[PDB]
């Protein structure tokens, strides 16, 4: 639900302004763009 | 584990002072300068040289971060690189220099030397316009020297006969004929700790191929692409009296959209009304001991 | 820059060596409670 | 597939002035409406 | 060292530059008089400077 | 006692020549000099 | 290297300085003509000079 596009931090401007800060809010919370994929969560859930 | 800590504490990072005096020279190679100017400032009260105000830096950052299209992927990388490079310097490490448009000294050239210039500019000789920038910092007792960074750019005068005749007529003293020098002083320059003036290639690429009036760079050499984002200069001769005084007025003109938000707005002189010559310098203040 | 090696690197190497020595001592003396406490503190410190 | 054809060519219909457009942009954004095909030219006047 | 009181060269300043100096000296700008002394020694082959 | 004498004889004190040319400049900052002067002498016959 | 015979710039000497030069050249002062040649090379990135 946080990977949707209408979140304020998912916009291009926010990502550009907060691409070098290592402790940004999205990075701190663990949810960000993740443009590649999200696989190992599925692997862990299925293994469990 | 004592040698490692000893080495770590022994080595530190120093700091070099903010540069003080900036000089500009425009000339024809092998001849006295056409336009010599210099600027020194107190950095807090002078207007010819001073730190960038936070509002201007914020506006420049916003203009740089909003310069992309929502279709092409590579523009995202260019904008990100430009913003990341700009974010490396705070508002204290960036300065603004405003050269006066008018020449500082009267043109000290002999009649025979001017005739020699006209002859050299006549038949087939390829002369190059030379533009030199120089930054010098205050003396530091640590190193018994005064750090000084200088850069010189040479631009050809082309082989077109009608252009050379116009330039010769302008140099002779005929009124109503300007001299146009493309690829002149850069709007943004970077001074390193020990090297020479290095261009901000990321901002140059953004200007070249990120604005709406894209600048064509198909038929150009590699050494010209980095120079393709420079601004043009126009030099006019004002004489007034008979002889013994000849003034050169230089005016800059940005390439592409002259009213784009990327460029820093210029100021007008308080004694004549002609616009200043703006140069934005990024200063590195770290040397590895 | 990043050419200079920071003091955090050497102090954390010293901490790692101290951890190695502590683990060796705990194994030698056969202390289960001490080993459990050491593991708990070490894992908390690692995550944080 | 039937929403891609609608969105990719009739994007101009998504430009309601104000009011309902705010929710209209939200629903368009959460439905993932865009021109997936790259051969065709994206509509130019709707940059903003 | 005995410097001659008279200036060595005629003052090479532009009229526009002089007007700019007068304007800068007029209202509120703090201008500082700058005096520079310079001593240079003969070249020594031991150090190439 | 050989390293001490070797170090003592290896290191000595040099001598730099008497300065030759002296220049003075009086100006307003950011402007051509108001008064520029320089003096070079033969040190035995000159008076400047 | 071929230097032009004519001087590059007009002679910037003060009247009083010229009179002082004439006076120094008059009675007994030994004045020496000084000729300087200077060669400079393009900047090289290897050595920052």
């Amino acid at each position: 639900v946080c990977q949707f596009a209408f979140m304020p931090y998912n916009s291009i401007t926010w990502r550009t302004e907060h691409q070098m800060d290592p402790m940004s809010l999205d990075k701190l919370f663990g949810v960000s763009q993740r443009d590649s994929f999200a696989l190992w969560d599925i692997v862990l859930l299925f293994s469990l | 584990f004592s040698p490692l800590l000893l080495w770590s504490l022994l080595n530190q990072i120093g700091t070099i002072s903010m540069p003080e005096k900036v000089t500009l020279r425009i000339s024809i190679e092998g001849y006295p300068p056409l336009y010599e100017m210099e600027a020194q400032g107190s950095n807090h009260d002078n207007a010819e040289l001073g730190m960038i105000k936070p509002d201007q830096l914020a506006s420049l950052n916003q203009a740089l971060t909003d310069s992309y299209t929502t279709r092409d992927t590579n523009s995202i990388l260019r904008s990100r690189m430009s913003v990341s490079y700009l974010k490396g310097y705070t508002y204290e490490d960036i300065l603004i220099v405003r050269f006066r448009p008018e020449s500082e000294i009267y043109w000290p050239i002999s009649q025979d030397s001017r005739n020699a210039m006209i002859d050299k500019l006549s038949r087939n000789t390829s002369v190059n316009f030379e533009v030199s920038l120089e930054f010098t910092r205050p003396y530091d007792p640590n190193e018994n020297a005064a750090l000084k960074h200088s850069k010189s750019w040479l631009v050809p005068i082309s082989l077109d006969m009608t252009i050379r005749a116009k330039i010769q007529s302008a140099l002779r003293g005929d009124p109503g004929h300007p001299i146009l020098i493309p690829q002149s002083i850069p709007a943004f320059i970077q001074v390193p700790n020990q090297g020479e003036l290095t261009l901000p290639t990321s901002i140059g690429n953004t200007i070249i191929n990120d604005g709406n009036p894209r600048i064509n760079t198909t038929g150009m050499e590699k050494s010209d692409e980095a120079r393709a984002w420079f601004d043009s200069l126009t030099l006019n001769l004002e004489q007034g009296k008979s002889q013994n005084e000849k003034m050169w007025i230089a005016t800059s003109e940005h390439p592409g959209d002259q009213n784009a938000k990327l460029w820093i707005k210029t100021a007008n002189t308080t004694y004549s009304g002609r616009p200043y010559l703006q140069v934005v310098g990024f200063i590195d203040r770290a040397f590895p001991s | 820059k990043a050419s200079r090696i920071p003091v955090t690197l050497v102090v954390m190497l010293v901490g790692m060596t101290l951890a190695i020595i502590i683990d060796r001592a705990l194994y030698l003396r056969k202390s289960v409670v001490g080993k459990l406490i050491y593991q708990v503190l070490m894992i908390a410190f690692l995550h944080i | 597939v039937c929403l891609q054809i609608f969105g990719c060519v009739f994007l101009s219909w998504f430009d309601q002035s104000g009011g309902w457009g705010k929710t209209l942009c939200i629903v368009r954004q959460l439905f993932s409406i865009t021109c997936v095909n790259n051969e065709c030219h994206v509509l130019k006047e709707l940059e903003d």
